[PDB]
């Protein structure tokens, strides 16, 4: 018996010391650092483990407007939204401070305060909303959320997409406080669990999210069962004269990123059908039947239909020889102004059942229905859209 | 040290040639591989005795 | 992808005839459809018995769509109890390497992208039986990239032919003659792949398109003067019999032409949806290839080292 | 350690010139052809990627760094030249310094794919060769990139020259050689489209003849529709015979050959760590890959 001893002996004594490296990189893990204004981001509000979003830094953006826009629509409605929003700062209205003081960052949980009248849970959404006009630091913060959520409208008229402006940054593990600005620490890629809080009284934190935008597609599909699934952030946009829409999720499912699209058409399929319709206005239609079909398929099948050779062509001795083809294109409503809901690869859980919650807690003295996810390893992507 | 001859023409030899020859050498770099399978390493570390 | 990586097990049954047994040990490097990222599930689960339809049996170019809602993964090591394998979705090991066993007719190269394609090809239509368990096991053939965008383009428009009351069989690669066994199609996987056709047909035009379509008159000059406009055309394009007839012209002049672009808002549309299409009919080309002493040629019959493609 | 270096070779007879500006480029992105220890120069320069008889062109560039195999030089012995591969040395280590040849500044968070020299140098005199090294720009610029340069060409035959990236003007403008550089490009895309725009307005004989902004829509929306009624909605079912489904098949393969080409994948990201946030022109970065 005494060999068994040995044995178990040999093996934990052999088990510690053997170990390489000492231990360093047992963990693969990532850290990111930024210094932004804490304008739309409140990490003193918002604790640790929420997602960031980053921006396009605005200089961008108002002539995007006049390049990319489909005929008709309003072109300085995106500068004079966004213009209203810096105003609404009273900090960094006067723009003299360049290179540094970006505002770069928008927080998870002031995005959806901004999108909340178009979700289901109403009493959910605006407790969402309280603790971002409560908890925030800072004065007429519900003046800001008028103006950024009339930004997004602005955005999606105007038609510099968000999702092209919008992009993941890491989420958060701490933050050193200043007045107007913040050193924000997050983790751009690997688990979030590896991530040292700095606390000794607290260890390892979680992903926090608010119980409005987190969807799963494990119980509308009726699908069980065991396996990994796949974290995702899905916009919603409709388009049209009206003021438009927007939203934010994060959907929990197994399937993946290259069969993700029937998916989200079961969803929001209402939703595509009405900026197929609409959306295209004003965009003037052509006369009316003007446009011929093809004689493609007929003139072939004749010998006697003239035709040209590579020395006829572009001598107008020929041209009027011809079949003359005028296509007419301005009454089309093509995908770009089909466009819907949007993805983009978030990140995964390798559990065997994936683990969630349903806790509410305090910001106080706010009471909000929160969604806590666990072990989430993080792999940003490529966003896509589902037009 | 190149050898000379006297020639039996009095015409100048203008100069003999004696040089020094200069020459780099090259390098090459072999090559093997040695393989060990996965259970291999445990065995002949002591994690499977 | 964790720090050891994701490696599932797929347990085997105890009944087992000992020639089945053996025939196990030479699938030491094919691909496997998980259906899930479960860390354990059963050979029935692996095999065609659970990969069929309800009550239908599927076809060769209906058994595309069936890839893409599964997971790809790829055998490690077989045990005597159990075997190991690796998703490839999932981030695949910790050192970034896997064998893969060609059971393909086609010798592999460097670089090349990876995509996988059904039992599709006369002659060497291979399936492992596992006739203690009463399973059969079809294992995809791993193939490059633009090959298997050939493969499924020559199958989808011979079931265009089959809505219509010759000829597309023959494919060449490294001059290598070779044919395709199909005999019928069902209607249902065909109307799938080409409603997911079309659709991205459709969203391609844009009002620049019909400006580019007015320089058709100058491509058809242009393959006079190169020979590289004439690697165009091939004879067998629409275009060159289009250019012969119909003489186009432009549109004008365009709404609010002055602050919008509109032959470069035709091109992005075009690459987010034709130039997409590649991936949409089959499946992604997750992996290509990577010899580390380097083999340009990797036989057909042999292993290879296997790096992900982004 | 267990860390990966690929180590380059360097021919003996560098002129004291020659040396110094291959000391200076430090962080820059190489190809080679394969993964391997032990490699000549040879294998790295622009010459290596020729087909002729014919230096290759930006078509050809995009073509070969998909089989050509991205790496970063480390630092540079006077013995070897030391570099690390993207795809397999990164994922140990985890932090590679980069310097951009981009005029574009850098925010952090970025995904970056790399552009051959397009946008618009490196010749060494006594090894006789030449060295093109390529742009490490981001992604969704790359795409936008491409296609205003392949927008100019479709012109060949308003401002395409304004790009405004976070807050910073560019001129593509800047002109002769560059045009005729990407002439290769641009007629596939024409060939590509036009073959597009013909095949499908064939089994569709009236997209263009539909009547405009309600019938179109209710034809597309059957269509967009995932219900069973999808192939009467589509077909319109001696003399010669329109080849058109060998031509689907060949124009399948060129759409899917340019897939490939103009994906210009993420292969880095940038965090930004101890440090400002935007990376400017001539400053080295740190890049994570995907785990």
């Amino acid at each position: 018996p005494n060999d068994d001893t040995e044995q178990a002996l040999d093996k934990i004594l052999r088990g510690t010391m053997r170990g390489g490296a000492a231990l360093i990189g047992s963990p693969r893990h990532h850290l990111t650092r930024q210094v932004i204004l804490t304008d739309l981001c409140q990490p003193n509000a918002d604790r640790a483990g929420t997602l960031l979003l980053a921006l396009r830094h605005p200089a961008d953006l108002p002539h995007l407007a006049h390049q990319r826009a489909p005929p008709g629509r309003q072109t300085e409605r995106l500068g004079e939204a966004w213009g209203q929003l810096m105003e609404a700062t009273a900090l960094g209205s006067g723009r003299a401070e360049s290179g540094c003081t970006r505002a770069g960052l928008v927080s998870f949980n002031f995005l959806v305060a901004a999108c909340a009248a178009s979700y289901d849970a109403r009493d959910a959404a605006d407790a969402v909303r309280a603790h971002v006009t409560a908890n925030y630091r800072g004065t007429r913060v519900g003046a800001r959320l008028d103006r950024f959520s009339e930004c997004l409208r602005a955005m999606v008229h105007t038609h510099v997409f968000p999702h092209e402006v919008m992009r993941f940054f890491g989420g958060l593990v701490s933050w050193v406080t200043q007045d107007e600005l913040a050193s924000v620490t997050a983790v751009c890629a690997g688990p979030q669990e590896a991530a040292h809080t700095g606390h000794p009284g607290r260890p390892r934190s979680a992903v926090i999210l608010p119980a409005c935008a987190f969807v799963d597609l494990d119980a509308e599909l009726g699908l069980g069962g065991p396996g990994a699934a796949f974290l995702y952030l899905v916009f919603t946009y409709r388009q049209r004269r009206d003021q438009e829409l927007c939203c934010v999720y994060v959907i929990k499912s197994q399937l993946p990123p290259r069969g993700l699209e029937p998916a989200l058409e079961r969803l929001f399929g209402r939703l595509r059908i009405t900026n197929t319709i609409h959306g295209t206005e004003d965009m003037t239609p052509p006369a009316p039947n003007r446009n011929p079909d093809f004689p493609l398929a007929g003139l072939a099948a004749n010998p006697q239909t003239p035709r040209c050779s590579a020395g006829q062509v572009t001598n107008p001795q020929f041209a009027d020889r011809l079949y003359r083809w005028q296509p007419d294109l301005r009454g089309r409503p093509t995908a770009r102004t089909c466009t819907y809901a949007a993805f983009a690869e978030l990140g995964m859980m390798p559990e065997d059942s994936p683990r969630c919650l349903h806790r509410t807690e305090r910001f106080g003295a706010v009471s909000v229905p929160v969604v806590i996810l666990e072990g989430v390893v993080w792999r940003p992507g490529e966003w896509r859209a589902c037009a | 040290h190149q050898p000379l001859i006297a020639r039996d023409g009095p015409h100048p030899i203008e100069q003999p040639t004696h040089n020094y020859m200069t020459k780099i050498i090259d390098r090459r770099a072999l090559n093997a591989a040695f393989s060990l399978a996965t259970e291999a390493i445990a065995l002949l570390t002591g994690e499977a005795l | 992808m964790l720090a050891d990586g994701f490696e599932t097990d797929i347990a085997i049954p105890s009944g087992i005839s000992r020639p089945d047994a053996a025939a196990l040990q030479r699938c030491e490097g094919r691909v496997v459809f998980l259906p899930t990222i479960r860390r354990q599930l059963t050979l029935a689960d692996v095999a065609h018995e659970s990969f069929v339809s309800g009550g239908v049996s599927p076809d060769t170019l209906g058994l595309l769509l069936a890839y893409r809602r599964r997971f790809p993964a790829v055998i490690t090591r077989v045990l005597p109890t159990r075997i190991v394998a690796c998703p490839l979705d999932v981030g695949l090991t910790h050192a970034g390497t896997v064998n893969l066993r060609n059971t393909s007719p086609v010798d592999l190269c460097n670089g090349d992208p990876i995509s996988l394609v059904p039992p599709v090809f006369e002659g060497q239509a291979t399936d492992v039986r596992l006739d203690s368990l009463d399973l059969t096991l079809r294992f995809p053939v791993p193939l490059p990239s633009p090959l298997a965008r050939e493969i499924v383009a020559r199958l989808v428009a011979r079931g265009i032919r089959d809505l219509n009351p010759p000829d597309l069989n023959v494919l060449y690669y490294n001059g290598s003659r070779l044919s395709l066994l199909a005999d019928v199609q069902q209607l249902g996987p065909v109307n799938a792949e080409l409603r997911s056709l079309v659709l991205n047909m459709v969203y391609s035009i844009t009002e620049g398109t019909t400006i580019i379509l007015t320089l058709i008159p100058r491509l058809f000059a242009l393959s006079a003067q190169d020979g590289y406009v004439n690697a165009l055309l091939q004879m067998q394009s629409v275009t060159r019999e289009a250019a012969q007839l119909i003489h186009p012209e432009a549109p004008a002049l365009m709404q609010d032409g002055e602050r919008r672009l509109p032959l470069y808002e035709a091109l992005v549309a075009w690459l987010t949806h034709a130039g997409q299409l590649g991936d949409t009919l089959a499946l992604a080309p997750v992996v290509r290839v990577c010899t580390f002493d380097g083999a340009a040629v990797v036989r057909s019959g042999d292993m290879a080292p296997v790096i992900r493609y982004p």
